[PDB]
RNA sequence: AAAGAUUAUCCGUGCAAAGCGGACGUCGGGUCGUUGGGCCUGGCGAGCGGUGGGUAGUACAUGGUACGCUCAUCACC
RNA sequence: AUCGAAUCGCCACCUACAAGACUGGAGCUUGCUCCCUCGAAGGCGCCAAGUAUAUUCAUGAUCACAAGACA
């Protein structure tokens, strides 16, 4: 096995990273985030003076070593979340029946999908903000805003999976709700 | 009739003020034997041989530990239903009791974990003694 | 922070015939074995130890891998790691365990009276302090009832019962 | 369980005090189920009286789904012609531990049932056991020395809750209240704990000097 | 299950707190063993009560219970 | 009240909690250095209420369930 494998990450000036028992807390402007990595069995160190995050695997085979690059990506996503945020733009694509999307406070209503009378409802958790773009700029666009990339995604994915065409040729019936832009709030 | 809480308060008041940090001290008759338990008899998958018994003694967990007890006298203490004859029945009438003892000796160690083989005087130890207390004395002394 | 396994690291042997002896790592064979040696211990010539049988200590001398016996001896003396280690509490405990193991029945009696004497004087000190500021169960409860008892016992009826039944004694 | 009036009358005639048998209380939290059962089964056969607590925090190696499926395969085994008097599948974590110990004993002999009847199991720590004395562990059956920490494991209570156990929330609420009460009591009695620490430290200056040297020789000062 | 002169030596309240709020008395006797001693018992009272006598209004589904006042009796005692 | 019994460690300091990929506390250099309570003891209990000026032990006669046990 490999004695020592490690990955390094540079922490920007405006964000602080704390590690304690494989529990990572990333605090910056525009909010803070916490991740529980007690399932990973790694060695996490933060150099506060030098602004570096390090994850080390001692005496690891391929499977444990595959986790340290995953850990670095998760911490990097948290750093980006508390500095720029995450914004997912969602477009309703339809051929004949307009997809009427009603966005109340944290509540999404989808109507007339393929002319169906059933109403599709989704409750967005309070950590994610959902807004509907004014139709004058871009038609039937839904925007998901939040700090956690994991939470901002699968809010649009849940929206996509609710408006799925059943018992039809999906090559021909392309109606649905699809993410179009993945970007940052700031 | 005046309620007893008035006299009870006075007794409580004096006892709590007269209380000091005193501990319980064990100054009773000493124990001169190691505590053991009868695990059973020597046996294999074919069955057991009751002429030899297996005794596990507390704090004896090595074969070298068990070798120290080879030759020691072993006693199993129980009680019957009636008072029968005993040693010093007439010399010491206070000894008369339903308590009975069966005596044996440690013959050899058993395994590597401090288990001991015990042979009892003439007869075999009853199977009702399995899981019960066995006394392992320090005599005959070799020190 | 845990102490790494490295050349020059001081270790204590956990089990085996060299149990509770101190050596220096000197060299690392693989993930499982090292080459411990201690010039100041007679039974601690250069030999292989499994890493599961060593406990790294907070002291590391400056030697290279496969260092000469003279170089290790000079580094061990100059760093004073053994002198520093002997002043720790764990080193004292190891010496204490050896003293108890070879103790006689008379020394066991001497320890028994020494611990009993300390136990007696701890009680004397504790009770003297508990009188000033109550901290035990009996002194805290007594303080909790003195105010109520004084209020209730100061009544005229209680005082009549005071003398009328004390005089009978 | 409840004492008879004859038993209470005899005790008063004898004038005896309260009696408690020598009982070992094991904290089963983060203990491997099979290794803890094998150790406890042998101790019961040696005449020990054992009470186990926090059975819902036992551990089994593997994912929760794998062990849930293992229980569901055990649940499907039943006497077809009459499910009554068939195999009785107990869902509570304490009964799961008791069944595991029972299969490790000669349960069809009087001696085996004497050993089994000497074991008491609980979910959490009930009030009648809280103050009975210090709890013990089994070092050779503990999770952090038995499992490689990379491997997934299941908690017995989490597995049991999804196969029929209905008191998972009750045990969790009771355990939360117990820890708060014990923490409040332990937050108190700190002054008593530090008072005895200073009494032992100050007593060194009051005892005879040669007694201090004996303490230092054996590492007690 | 309780939580303490080792469950005895009172009841609430509080967090196994800090505290706080309550408690029927009095006059004798007998009988056993460190302080207004345990237990048993008698006479005067008081209080909380259980039944019945005499009385008033009211409640409830309206025969049948409760409740005010006042006597007698019993119990804690 | 038969009833003689087997059992032989007490506590109002353990009788709270959590983690062993890191739980005495810091630093940056991230595995080394530095500070500390130095990281390997639940406290008592084992015959003078405490380490000394002391004091009844027999004939229960050399083992015998301790002939006794509210610590
Ligand atoms: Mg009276
Ligand atoms: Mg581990």
């Amino acid at each position: 096995v490999k004695v020592k494998s490690l990955c390094t990450l540079q922490i920007p000036e405006g964000v602080t990273v704390d590690v304690k028992g494989r529990k990572v807390t990333v605090t910056g402007k525009r909010g803070t985030l916490t991740k529980d990595l007690t399932h990973l069995q790694l060695d996490l160190r933060v150099d506060k003076k030098n602004r570096t995050f390090t994850v080390i695997r001692w005496f690891g085979s391929k499977i444990p070593i595959a986790c340290l690059n995953t850990t670095k990506a998760h911490v990097q996503n948290m750093i980006t979340g508390v500095t720029k945020g995450y914004r997912f733009k969602v477009r309703c694509a339809y051929a004949h029946f307009p997809i009427n999307v009603s966005v109340d406070g944290q509540n999404i209503e989808v109507r007339n999908f393929l002319g169906e009378k059933r109403v599709r409802r989704q409750l967005v958790p309070n950590t994610v903000k959902v807004s509907q773009t004014d139709p004058s700029k871009v038609k039937d666009e839904i925007v998901f805003d939040g700090n956690d990339l994991e939470q901002v995604s699968r809010e649009a994915a849940v929206l996509h999976q609710m408006c799925l065409v059943k018992k039809k040729d999906i090559r021909k019936f392309l109606d649905g709700i699809y993410v179009q832009t993945k970007t940052n709030i700031e | 009739t005046t309620s007893k809480v008035h006299s009870q308060r006075s007794k409580k008041l004096h006892q709590l003020s007269a209380k000091t940090s005193r501990v319980n001290r064990n100054r009773k008759a000493p124990r001169l034997y190691m505590k053991g338990t009868l695990a059973g008899y020597t046996r294999g998958l074919h069955g057991q041989t009751k002429q030899t018994a297996l005794v596990r003694v507390e704090n004896v967990n090595t074969r070298e530990d068990a070798t120290w007890y080879v030759g020691k006298r072993v006693c199993y203490v129980y009680h019957g239903k009636k008072v029968k004859r005993c040693v010093r029945w007439s010399k010491a009438p206070a000894r008369r009791s339903t308590t009975r003892a069966l005596w044996g000796r440690v013959t050899r160690p058993h395994g590597n974990a401090g288990m001991m083989r015990v042979k009892f005087n003439g007869a075999s130890v009853p199977a009702s003694a399995i899981g019960r207390r066995i006394r392992v004395y320090l005599y005959p002394s070799q020190i | 922070k845990s102490h790494y396994i490295c050349a020059g690291r001081l270790v204590r042997i956990l089990r085996g015939p060299r149990q509770d002896r101190v050596g220096v790592i000197v060299d690392i064979v693989d993930a499982n074995r090292v080459l411990v040696e201690n010039p100041e211990d007679a039974k601690m010539w250069r030999h292989v130890q499994n890493l599961k049988n060593v406990e790294p200590l907070k002291y590391c001398v400056s030697v290279s891998r496969n260092c000469s016996a003279k170089a290790l001896k000079d580094a061990l003396a100059s760093s004073k790691a053994l002198e520093k280690y002997a002043k720790t509490r764990t080193a004292a405990r190891v010496e204490a365990k050896k003293a108890c193991a070879v103790s006689t029945d008379f020394e066991r009696y001497q320890l028994r009276v020494a611990r009993r004497s300390r136990a007696h004087w701890a009680r004397k000190v504790f009770d003297e302090k508990d009188a000033k500021t109550p901290v035990s169960w009996h002194k805290v409860a007594l303080k909790k009832m003195l105010k109520k008892a004084a209020k209730m016992d100061s009544t005229e009826g209680a005082k009549r019962r005071m003398q009328k039944a004390i005089a009978a004694r | 369980a409840f004492p008879s009036r004859k038993d209470a009358f005899r005790a008063q005639r004898k004038g005896a005090k309260k009696h408690r048998p020598e009982i070992i209380v094991i904290d089963l939290k983060d203990h491997v189920l099979g290794r803890a059962a094998a150790v406890v089964a042998k101790q019961l056969l040696l005449g020990k009286k054992i009470t186990v607590v926090r059975c819902e925090q036992l551990n089994i190696a593997g994912t929760e789904i794998r062990n849930k499926i293992k229980y569901l395969q055990y649940l499907r085994k039943r006497k077809l012609t009459n499910p009554t008097k068939g195999p009785f599948h107990h869902r509570a974590p304490s009964d799961v531990f008791v069944r595991t110990v029972r299969s490790m004993l000669p349960r069809y002999t009087k001696r085996g049932m004497k050993a089994l009847n000497s074991l008491v199991a609980y979910e959490g720590i009930p009030p009648n056991v809280v103050r009975t004395g210090g709890r013990v562990v089994i070092p050779r059956a503990q999770r952090h020395v038995c499992y490689r920490s990379e491997r997934p494991y299941t908690v017995l209570g989490n597995m049991c809750k999804h196969v029929g156990w209905k008191y998972s929330d009750v045990v969790a609420n009771l355990e939360k209240a117990r820890v708060e009460k014990a923490s409040r009591h332990h937050e108190k009695q700190a002054k008593l704990r530090d008072a005895w620490k200073s009494a032992r430290k100050e007593a060194l200056a009051k005892m005879p000097k040669h007694n201090v040297e004996v303490l230092k020789k054996f590492g007690y000062a």
